[PDB]
RNA sequence: AGAUCUUGGUGGUAGUAGCAAAUAUUCAAACGAGAACUUUGAAGGCCGAAGUGGAGAAGGGUUCCAUGUGAACAGCAGUUGA
RNA sequence: UCUGGGUCGGGGUUUCGUACGUAGCAGAGCAGCUCCCUCGCUGCGAUCUAUUGAAAGUCAGCCCUCGACACAAGGGUUUGU
């Protein structure tokens, strides 16, 4: 590996990790939660055990 | 025992997808027998015309993604043939199918 | 004259369809 | 670690996704995927269209 | 076995098709035997024959 | 031994081409040695009155209708059938 | 096997876009009921609002379960320097 290509050393800055099994628009659990709020599911799940 | 009788519920969607159009439904009572041969392990399944009807309820190829069937396996001491015992699989009308679980149904 | 017993099975021979067809009126038999 | 933009829909567009529609008029959008884009061609409104982040505010 | 012939008969005295012709699954024996037009009747009367109603062609979503 | 000879018979091809026009079947039961195809019932469909309906003319000539058979025929099968 | 793999169920993702029912002094209005009410209530009415990013689908060739259920040490044909 003598070429500028190689040899290059990487740095990077972004990994993405959206969902790919559609369009996905989100990195993680926890930004999702941020940005929709508390949703029903989650709101008797809050209600039913407390 | 081996008269046993438990209730299930069948994705039928799950095992009809990718059938043509005019396939749908008849696919979907080979599954239903090819299923209670399964979880039963017998070769004679009896499918009651009550759950025949339900398959065919919304026509030949929208069927209904999910279905509440009973199986029991039953005795066949009734004439000379190869399998002493026959599943008969009934229909059971259920308005949700959220955490539906295999259930043992005692007699 | 109607029992319990007689009431769960005449249920059956009284329906000859599913919903929304004519219900069986008698079944006679005379020699 | 780019600029972070936002859709006709609000919501927020990582680098690599959607798509970017600079009209003749001088005015650039840019779109999450092509649901947001071709609704926002038919001329729709956000503020009708629920599941928008421009209604959810309205509302 | 075969009624073939009694569906025919039983819709000729009853004055319908062979759509509106109920044969008793229960009593097939029975309606095999009435190899005519007069045993067809008593098998009506008795009530092994039965004549079904005509199909609802409800004109109320029309008026 | 020949005549693209005459007549009859038989091969390979070959268990091959093929049994693909007009949306579509399914469950249970009966008879039966045997049921994908017969009969009944329950469904789901189609013809949609310029019909896949009910009747005739010409033509056919007994195909009509009962009961019985399962050899051959109905290019799969048949307990069914012109 | 320190079990296994299935079928359901659950969770995640994701698709579409806010379900049925109920409620509203919401609604173009209209048809009745006024000792009445001193400003009203009885019906029909597309649609609107809340309930409700709800409802529904989601591996069949998506991800994770350890929840439920039953099942899996069983079958046949062969093979020797
Ligand atoms: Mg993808
Ligand atoms: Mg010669
Ligand atoms: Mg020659
Ligand atoms: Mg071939
Ligand atoms: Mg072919
Ligand atoms: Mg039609
Ligand atoms: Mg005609
Ligand atoms: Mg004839
Ligand atoms: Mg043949
Ligand atoms: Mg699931």
């Amino acid at each position: 590996q003598t070429k500028r290509r190689a040899l290059e050393k990487i740095d990077l800055k972004f990994i993405d990790t959206t969902s790919k099994f559609g369009h996905g628009r989100f990195q993680t659990m926890e930004e999702k939660k941020a940005f929709m709020g508390p949703l029903k599911k989650d709101r008797i799940a809050k209600e039913e055990g407390a | 025992n081996e008269v046993v009788t438990r209730e299930y519920t069948i994705n039928i969607h799950k095992r009809i997808h990718g059938v043509g159009f005019k396939k749908r439904a008849p696919r979907a009572l080979k599954e239903i027998r090819k299923f209670a041969m399964k979880e039963m392990g017998t070769p004679d399944v009896r499918i009651d015309t009550r759950l025949n009807k339900a398959v065919w309820a919304k026509g030949i190829r929208n069927v209904p993604y999910r279905i509440r069937v009973r199986l029991s396996r039953k005795r066949n001491e009734d004439e000379d043939s190869p399998n002493k015992l026959y599943t008969l699989v009934t229909y059971v009308p259920v308005t949700t199918f959220k955490n539906l679980q295999t259930v043992n149904v005692d007699e | 004259i109607m029992n319990q017993e007689k009431l769960a099975k005449l249920q059956a021979q009284v329906r000859i369809g599913g919903k929304g067809t004519a219900r069986r009126k008698k079944k006679v038999v005379h020699r | 670690m780019k600029v972070e933009l936002c859709s006709f829909s609000g919501y927020k567009i990582y680098p690599g996704h959607g798509r970017r529609y600079a009209r003749t008029d001088g005015k650039v959008f840019q779109f999450l995927n092509a649901k947001c884009e071709s609704a926002f061609l038919s001329k729709r409104n956000p503020r009708q269209i629920n599941w928008t982040v421009l209604y959810r505010r309205k509302h | 076995s075969m009624l073939r012939l009694q569906k025919r008969l039983a819709s000729s005295v009853l004055r319908c098709g062979k759509k509106k012709v109920w044969l008793d699954p229960n009593e097939t024996n029975e309606i095999a035997n009435a190899n005519s037009r007069q045993q067809i009747r008593k098998l009506i009367k008795d009530g092994l024959i039965i004549r079904k109603p005509v199909t609802v062609h409800s004109r109320a979503r029309c008026r």
